[PDB]
């Protein structure tokens, strides 16, 4: 996927 | 203009600073903060985080060319740290 969201 | 801020995060007890990030380079998508948890480090430092605010530089590194998935490690690795600070240069509008 190109639309990854990451919690950092 | 749009303009720089630097950005101080200390990360909590669970060693996360408390924000999301979308983008990178294989994302093809400029590297962005998608979310601020309420109450978190990213959210309580003077200057704060903020959603939308495009990440320039990770503790100095430029990251513009670097993978979603190198960009997450590079602010893991900022919690093992002399200082355990992660600094944050954004571009915010
Ligand atoms: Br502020």
């Amino acid at each position: 996927s190109q639309s990854r969201e990451s919690q950092c | 203009d749009s303009y720089l801020v630097l950005i101080r995060i200390t990360p909590d007890e669970d060693g996360k600073f408390g924000f999301n990030l979308k983008g990178g380079v294989d994302q093809k998508m400029p590297l962005v903060v998608s979310r601020i948890n309420p109450e978190s480090p990213a959210d309580t430092c003077i200057p704060k985080l903020n959603e939308g605010d495009q990440i320039v530089l990770i503790n100095g590194r430029d990251i513009s060319e670097h993978t979603h998935d190198q960009v997450v490690m590079f602010i893991k690795a900022s919690r093992e740290s002399h200082s355990r600070e992660l600094a944050l240069v954004i571009r915010r509008r």
